[PDB]
């Protein structure tokens, strides 16, 4: 039913056949799919008002 | 960047500018507080370089800038300028003192080899730098950015007499007009993955900037992920 070959197993960042994971500085959300900041300035985010 | 737009402050907080005998000669990206990733052709001569993070307008002090001296230059072990100046075109720079991460100075994410390749294949990245805004013209004061589409290898190979190796990629437009240029090399090519940008390429080289039938050539970062993570470990 759930596989990384279809929509990345619904993982926001990384998928492993599913178990979702995130890059350093991010933590896996309560839904087990989304990624949330785990530090004040995580990589690859714009935090100044645009 | 030819045909780009002025970035707003803190829009590309991973971007850095390199200065040497000529200021703003190349760009780079923050891997972490002590390390920068750039093109090896930018630092091959092993000259005294300074990095400026938190920069927006290179001729106006905005109080977000962080200058650091480079204490170590690590070109990739397969880089050899006497054989090919633009093949294996990637290098790391160690800063004398760590940067203070904030909204204007933030690292770029780097995924594993597999995911960096998947993100490149999404086919649309953002490039940025203070390079030439016209072919053979004046270089930018405000940081420029541009969305560039990925070009298939076959179209890329037909566009040049030069050799495009498999861990290089083409990006740009069929009719030119918009492209990276001299002064941008070493800077980032990033892919937005659900609001998080990942490094997918290094701005490397090209023939005429923004010419119809020619494309910008970039280094595939997926080819060097294990080397970047290893050498930059804090
Ligand atoms: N057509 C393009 N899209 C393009 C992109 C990057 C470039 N980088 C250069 C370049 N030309 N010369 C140097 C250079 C930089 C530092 C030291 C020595 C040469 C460069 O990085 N031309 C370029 C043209
Ligand atoms: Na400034």
């Amino acid at each position: 039913d759930v596989t990384c070959n279809i929509k990345n197993g619904r993982c926001e960042q990384f998928c492993k056949n599913v178990v979702c994971s995130c890059t350093e500085g991010y933590r896996l959300a309560e839904n087990q799919k989304s990624c949330e900041p785990a530090v004040p300035f995580p990589c690859g985010r714009v935090s100044v008002s645009q | 960047v030819v045909g780009g737009e002025d970035a707003k402050p803190g829009q590309f907080p991973w971007q850095v500018v390199l200065n040497g005998k000529v200021d703003a000669f190349c760009g780079g990206s923050i891997v972490n507080e002590k390390w920068i990733v750039t093109a090896a052709h930018c630092v091959e001569t092993g000259v005294k370089i300074t990095v400026v993070a938190g920069e927006h307008n290179i001729e106006e002090t905005e109080h977000t800038e962080q200058k650091r001296n480079v204490i170590r230059i690590i070109p990739h072990h397969n880089y050899n300028a006497a054989i090919n100046k633009y093949n294996h075109d990637i290098a790391l720079l160690e800063l004398d003192e760590p940067l203070v991460l904030n909204s204007y100075v933030t690292p770029i994410c780097i995924a594993d080899k597999e995911y960096t390749n998947i993100f490149l294949k999404f086919g649309s990245g953002y490039v940025s730098g203070w390079g030439r805004v016209f072919h053979k013209g004046r270089s930018a004061l405000v940081l420029q950015y541009l969305r560039v589409p990925l070009v298939d290898r076959a179209t890329c190979l037909r566009s040049t007499k030069f050799t495009i190796y498999n861990n290089m990629f083409c990006a740009g437009f069929h009719e030119g007009g918009r492209d990276s240029c001299q002064g941008d090399s070493g800077g980032p090519h990033v892919t937005e993955v659900e609001g998080t940008s990942f490094l997918t390429g290094i701005i490397s080289w090209g023939e005429e900037c923004a010419m119809k039938g020619k494309y910008g050539i970039y280094t595939k970062v997926s080819r060097y992920v294990n080397w970047i993570k290893e050498k930059t470990k804090l």
